[PDB]
């Protein structure tokens, strides 16, 4: 019933070679050899690429080829071209259902330096207090490439629930950026020493706290 | 219990082969280690992989053994097919045998791509059809490896062996086309 | 050459053709009988691995019941490419060795009227890395079957 | 070239019933399986229903749209159906149809794609938004709160056209209640705090609504 | 025993069945594609020339795609695989025929009957030679009216 | 361009084997006198027709190429396809050998019903396209070439294919017709 | 593999591929000619023994007429499987040694037309213990025939 785990994004510069991973169970990648890649532009529908694991379509290119090895399966793309930015998809049989799709990983084909993200964390404002409402602010800007991940924390514990994410948005100096919030209560708010934001971006992380 | 157009119920059977002893082998697998060729309900062969030998002479005194007529025709029948199923078979020096008093009982030395221990890996995939992929590793590429040195084969009686694998005559008669195939020049 | 055994006819049977699997010939399952259409195929199609056993099955029961010999390895040995396809079991190897699902012609499939009784003739039951495929990723051989079924219950 | 052409989407109140429609283009559409693929906005693909080939025998779901979802298939007028019933806010995304062959000698995978189709499940009436300040606390930042509010549409602009510069509007979140919610920061050096004042321009057509909110430190 | 290699179809084509040789499977032209009605004789017969091919350029495609480059090209799988994809008697009939003096098929040329608005086409027969030379359109024309009987006879038997 | 019954266009195609190079081997002729089989886009064999010999000592050392696991292992299981082919052969003089470090050559010395002609009847399957050139036969159980010695010997891969297109049909032919023709040892 | 040899047609006949016997093939018989909707089914198929023996009379007949030699044993040994079906002398093997009464290559049985002249193809006359079997013993299979010829010449019309 859960999906397959692939990489939230994945990078590189023209002309080199990455690999997306795509990993499972026994269940489903293990017990067969029916994985499948595709690729999917923004605004169309996805491209068939690879599949029976190693075997390509019609018309794609020998640039891409397709590995497993136990319960993971990898797509690799040699001399990386600008052509290739776009999401990617993995999807295999399965004992349980015909397909199982994985999350999805965007590839980027790199054209600036990466840029670390610039958080920035507000508290509830005072009118918002007064009207018994309560809301954390995440504003997550200029960073690339244009993938994050947000994790709320209060008193350096996991908060979960009342949390909501936009995905990245291309801003106007061609960098990314996104915006988390936390709602919560007047009471959950004033109930805790502190609340932090914590941004990962690229493996390396970002935390922002406020207190009241 | 699943039905297609309406009146069409799917349906399943399954050969028990080991009612066709009496006129052809049978083989199947123990474990990992242990494979079995069965003919009949008493006499059978044992191919086992261990990383312990069991021969340490390198002869193999076939035309004694033929001579004294010892041995059960049909054990050295298919112990027969196997190497000469043997594709690209050079190294005699890992075939290593002990016939003695009818007792057959053959050692190959796999410690000795392209290698001796491929081809007799690849006659023993055929050969224990059912099953053989469990003491392989190998998965899908030709080219056969394995952890184990020694692949023994002994002539042995019947039991309930057959525990992973269904017994089955498709790996031997198979072999038995693809015999003399592939041999080099004596 | 290619298979010329064809099936011994048992003396009960209403119609010439049919063949029968004891209960000893099947695992935990009673008789089945099959019908002379489903049968009939065995002879034409050079491709079907359930008709190369039961020219295996049969062959065994015709050389207990009229002979006596367990070096009887070699009557097989020549009788070998008259009931079975040899390259038949050479494809299965092929596909197990490309890691497509092979038949190991242990398991078959068929499908069975629910009124008429009639039935397909069995199929092989795919398999892939040590357990077989659900029914799920072959329902539209299924469905294939069931057309040709049908067609032929119209004639 | 072989192609399949979706059609039927729309927008739909929370428990409704909509039903969608992928014609076969150019393929012996009888001899395939046909499945049905969902992609959230801004999210993963995902499979949701199968039929296989000829009599659509074999049928196959999602555990979270069992009982509500049904797939159909009319061979003769080369269609593929999806009827949709008791439709949750979650079964909004963009809706692809793609044909298959569950074979075991000769499979395929989902090599031919549909178009997509959009469906929108929306569950909460039109309500204007309440703004609130984003306080500021040598660059600092401050912007704006948007929050409760539908449908989609919102224009932020900030002192009324004057500020473009560091000015970005982020997309919508849609909050668990059903109702966007989106934040407008801009950045300013921390001298000009005391000096310039920040005002911006939240309006919302779709409830008449037009609200200047000025940030103060 | 007899071929039991059934030829794989791709991924995009309309109708299940037919096979298409690419432009580097082909000298000097670009890609063909044969219908299914014509490819479906391959199961069937045993005698065809162009269908013992067709298996072979298969093989050869499905094993480099599924199987792992060996490091200097190991010919055992071929040795295990031929008599599932050729008829090993049918090229043993052309050597008897160029022994005999007969005109015979040496597999790289053959000919086919394409409809000039329909587009199907008949299985290629395979074009014959004799002494270095392949033979005229007038040599075999009584081989080509034959074919083009058939293919009325197939025409008709889809109305 | 010629037309029957007035719809049906006459057409033609041409397979291209050399695709064929990574599965199987392939058998083409250069000229009268040099054949060649590939195997792959490196290594090779050539089979040459020449009154001139190469080796003159009257020994095969096969048991120890064999232990002196060098040669390539599938250029000689085409060496063990040929000679296994062979009909009657009854002379093992005229095979003469060198495995010198894993380097493959093999003579034919030649001089009906004799030992030539059972050894170009192979040569004859062996190049299926192109050996009638060389064979100067005709029509009829006995070849004879003016030819003294066949030799066989390992190379690289080069266009050598320039009389005759490259095949496999000559190889997968021998492989039915291996040990068909043995007497007894 | 499966024989592929065709048999060849001599050049003044009605038909093309009727084949005929000549008075020298047959032992105390003169010539009889077979029709072409006879012969086509040695194409068809694997498992009739009378289109193995035309194979073998036609190869030898065309051995001779086109190449000169006797040691053409070796013509033989490689053209067998192109000419014959060997599992199908295994089958009557196997037969003999069952006690079934089995083929042994030289008598054959077939229907003739009273008025037509058109034949069936010659099934084999079995023989159990050096001696052919009644024509009592195998009616069923004449009958057979019979209906199989009568739905042959249905669709000649
Ligand atoms: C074709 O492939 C299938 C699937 O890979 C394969 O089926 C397997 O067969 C074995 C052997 O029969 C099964 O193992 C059995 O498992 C049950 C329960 O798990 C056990 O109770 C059985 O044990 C009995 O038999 C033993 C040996 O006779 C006795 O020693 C013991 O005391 C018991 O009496 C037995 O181990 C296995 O479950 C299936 N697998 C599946 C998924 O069904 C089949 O063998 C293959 N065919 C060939 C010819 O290889
Ligand atoms: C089946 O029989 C036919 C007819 O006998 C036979 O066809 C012949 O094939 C050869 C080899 O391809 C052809 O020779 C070519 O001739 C052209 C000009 O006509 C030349 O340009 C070619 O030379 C090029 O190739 C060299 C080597 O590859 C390269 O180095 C270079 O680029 C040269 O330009 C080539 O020699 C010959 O013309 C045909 N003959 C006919 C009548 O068509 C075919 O080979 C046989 N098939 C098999 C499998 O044996
Ligand atoms: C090897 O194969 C033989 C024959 O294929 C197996 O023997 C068979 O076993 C079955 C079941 O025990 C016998 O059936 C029995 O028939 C009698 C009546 O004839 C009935 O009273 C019993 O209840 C049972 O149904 C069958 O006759 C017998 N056949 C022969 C020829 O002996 C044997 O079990 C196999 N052995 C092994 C080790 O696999
Ligand atoms: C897909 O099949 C598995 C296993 O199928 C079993 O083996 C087949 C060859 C056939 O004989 C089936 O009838 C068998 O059930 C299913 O998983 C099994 O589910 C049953 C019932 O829930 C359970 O008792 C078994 O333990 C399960 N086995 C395993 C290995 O998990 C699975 O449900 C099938 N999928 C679908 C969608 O039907
Ligand atoms: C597979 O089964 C065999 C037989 O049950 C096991 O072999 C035994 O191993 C023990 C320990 O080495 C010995 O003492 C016995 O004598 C062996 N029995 C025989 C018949 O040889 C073997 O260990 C098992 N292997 C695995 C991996 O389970
Ligand atoms: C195979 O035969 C050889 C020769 O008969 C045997 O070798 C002899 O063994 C005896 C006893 O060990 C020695 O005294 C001799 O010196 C050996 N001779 C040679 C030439 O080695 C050998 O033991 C036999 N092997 C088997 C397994 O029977
Ligand atoms: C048999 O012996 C081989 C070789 O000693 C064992 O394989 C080794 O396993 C260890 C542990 O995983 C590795 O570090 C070595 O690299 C392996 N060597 C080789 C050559 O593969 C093998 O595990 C042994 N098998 C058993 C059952 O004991
Ligand atoms: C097809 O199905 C029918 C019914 O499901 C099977 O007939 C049954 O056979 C068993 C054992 O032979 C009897 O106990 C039942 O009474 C029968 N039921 C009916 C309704 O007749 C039949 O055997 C199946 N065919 C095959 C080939 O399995
Ligand atoms: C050997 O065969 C391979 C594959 O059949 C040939 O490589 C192909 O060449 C074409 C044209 O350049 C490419 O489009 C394909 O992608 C290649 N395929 C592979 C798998 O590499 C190769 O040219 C042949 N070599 C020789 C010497 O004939
Ligand atoms: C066939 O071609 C080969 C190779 O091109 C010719 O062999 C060459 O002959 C010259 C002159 O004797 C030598 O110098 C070269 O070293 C030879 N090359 C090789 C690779 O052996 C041969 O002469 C040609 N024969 C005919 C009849 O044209
Ligand atoms: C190789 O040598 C043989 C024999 O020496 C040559 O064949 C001779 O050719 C001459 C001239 O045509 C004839 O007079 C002889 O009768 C032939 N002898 C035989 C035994 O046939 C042959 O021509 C030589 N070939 C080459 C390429 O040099
Ligand atoms: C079928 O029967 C007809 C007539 O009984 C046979 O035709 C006769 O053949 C003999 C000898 O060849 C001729 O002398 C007669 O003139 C023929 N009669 C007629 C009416 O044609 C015919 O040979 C028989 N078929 C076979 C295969 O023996
Ligand atoms: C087969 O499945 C088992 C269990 O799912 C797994 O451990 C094993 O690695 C698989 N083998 C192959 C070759 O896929
Ligand atoms: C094996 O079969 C023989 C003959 O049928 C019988 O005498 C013997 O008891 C059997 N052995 C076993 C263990 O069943
Ligand atoms: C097997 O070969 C290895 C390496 O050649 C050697 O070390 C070992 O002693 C051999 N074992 C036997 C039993 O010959
Ligand atoms: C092998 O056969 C011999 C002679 O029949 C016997 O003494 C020996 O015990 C047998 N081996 C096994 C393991 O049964
Ligand atoms: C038949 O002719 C048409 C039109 O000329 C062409 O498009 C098609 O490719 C031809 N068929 C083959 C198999 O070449
Ligand atoms: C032969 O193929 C190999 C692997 O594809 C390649 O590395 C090499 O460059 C090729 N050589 C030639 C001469 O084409
Ligand atoms: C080949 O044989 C001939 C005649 O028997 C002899 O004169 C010649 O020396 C031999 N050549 C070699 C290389 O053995
Ligand atoms: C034959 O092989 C050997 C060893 O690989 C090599 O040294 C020699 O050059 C090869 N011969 C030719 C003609 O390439």
């Amino acid at each position: 019933q859960s999906a397959l785990t692939q990489p939230a994004s994945v990078s590189g510069s023209p002309g080199q070679s990455i690999t997306i991973s795509c990993t499972g169970t026994g269940s489903d990648i293990g017990g067969y050899n029916f994985v499948s890649w595709y690729q999917q532009y923004p605004g169309k529908a996805p491209k068939l690429i690879i599949y029976e694991v190693r075997i390509r379509a019609s018309g794609v290119s020998n640039r891409f080829s397709g590995s497993k090895s136990g319960n993971t399966a990898s797509l690799t793309i040699s001399g990386l071209q600008a052509e290739d930015e776009a999401d990617y998809y993995c999807n295999s049989y399965s004992i349980h259902s015909p397909w199982v799709f994985g999350g999805g990983t965007k590839l980027t084909v790199l054209r600036q330096p990466k840029a670390a993200p610039s958080v920035t964390l507000f508290p509830p404002s005072s009118e918002e207090l007064q009207a018994n409402k309560a809301t954390l602010v995440c504003l997550i800007s200029d960073f690339y490439p244009g993938a994050v991940t947000v994790a709320w924390k209060a008193d350096s514990s996991p908060v979960k629930a009342g949390v909501e994410t936009t995905t990245p948005s291309k801003q106007s100096n061609n960098k990314y950026a996104a915006s988390s919030y936390l709602s919560l209560t007047p009471e959950q708010w004033k109930s805790h020493r502190s609340y932090s934001c914590q941004v990962t971006h690229e493996g390396s992380t970002v935390e922002k706290t406020v207190a009241p | 219990t699943s039905l297609y157009k309406g009146v069409y119920e799917l349906q399943t059977l399954e050969l028990n082969m080991e009612t066709l002893n009496m006129t052809m082998p049978l083989s199947c697998t123990k474990n990992n280690s242990h494979h079995y060729i069965m003919v009949g309900n008493e006499t059978g062969l044992e191919l086992t992989l261990t990383n312990t030998s069991i021969i340490n002479h390198k002869f193999c005194n076939l035309s004694d053994a033929h001579k004294k007529n010892l041995y059960d025709h049909a054990l050295m029948s298919i112990i027969s097919t196997f190497h000469l199923s043997i594709p690209n078979f050079n190294q005699y020096e890992a075939m290593s045998c002990d016939f003695n008093g009818g007792k057959i009982s053959v050692q190959y030395n796999l410690s000795h791509c392209g290698t001796v221990a491929n081809g007799v890996l690849q006659t023993f995939m055929r050969m224990a059809w059912g099953g053989s992929y469990i003491a392989l590793d190998s998965g899908c590429g030709d080219c056969i490896m394995t952890s184990y040195q020694y692949l023994i084969i002994q002539n042995t009686t019947w039991e309930d062996h057959c525990q992973f694998s269904r017994p089955s005559p498709i790996g031997y008669l198979g072999l038995l086309s693809q015999r003399t195939r592939d041999i080099y020049i004596s | 050459g290619t298979f010329t055994w064809t099936l011994s006819d048992s003396e009960g049977k209403d119609t010439p053709g049919g063949y029968c699997l004891t209960r000893w010939m099947l695992i935990e399952a009673e008789l089945k009988c099959f019908g002379n259409t489903a049968v009939a195929k065995c002879n034409e199609k050079h491709d079907e691995e359930f008709c190369d056993m039961l020219r295996l099955f049969d062959f065994n029961k015709q050389a207990i019941q009229r002979l006596k010999a367990q070096t009887s390895i070699q009557l097989i040995n020549k009788a070998v490419n008259a009931l079975i396809n040899d390259q038949l079991i050479m494809k299965n190897h092929l596909r197990d060795i490309m890691c497509i699902p092979y038949c190991n012609y242990s398991k078959y499939w068929y499908l069975n009227h629910t009124t008429t009784g009639r039935t397909s003739l069995p199929k092989c039951w795919l398999v892939s890395n040590g357990s077989y495929l659900n029914e799920t990723h072959f329902s539209d051989d299924i469905e294939q079957q069931a057309d040709n079924m049908i067609t032929e219950m119209l004639q | 070239e072989v192609q399949l052409v979706q059609s039927g989407g729309g927008l739909v109140k929370a428990g409704g019933s909509l039903r969608l429609s992928c014609a076969a283009s150019g393929f012996t559409f009888s001899t395939y399986s046909m499945n049905w693929i969902r992609q959230a906005p801004g999210k993963g693909l995902e499979w949701v229903a199968s039929i296989s080939s000829r009599s659509g025998s074999h049928i196959n779901y999602v555990d979270s749209v069992k009982g509500r979802f049904t797939i159909s298939r009319d061979n003769a007028r080369d269609l593929l159906y999806l009827q949709m019933n008791s439709l949750r806010v979650d079964d909004s995304a963009l809706y692809y149809c793609a044909r298959d062959r569950r074979s075991g000698t000769s499979p395929l995978p989902l090599d031919v794609w549909g178009q997509g189709t959009t469906v929108t499940v929306f569950s909460a009436s039109t309500k204007g938004p309440s703004v609130f300040p984003l306080a500021p606390s040598g660059t600092a930042a401050l912007g704006c709160l948007v929050k409760d509010y539908f449908p989609e549409p919102v224009t932020v602009s900030w002192n009324s056209g004057a500020l473009t510069s560091g000015v970005h509007t982020f997309p919508a979140v849609l909050q668990s209640s059903g109702l966007y919610s989106l934040s407008s920061v801009v950045t300013v050096p921390s001298s000009s705090l005391g000096t310039q004042t920040y005002i911006c321009n939240v309006n919302h057509k779709p409830s008449n609504t037009k609200v200047d909110k000025r940030v103060e430190p």
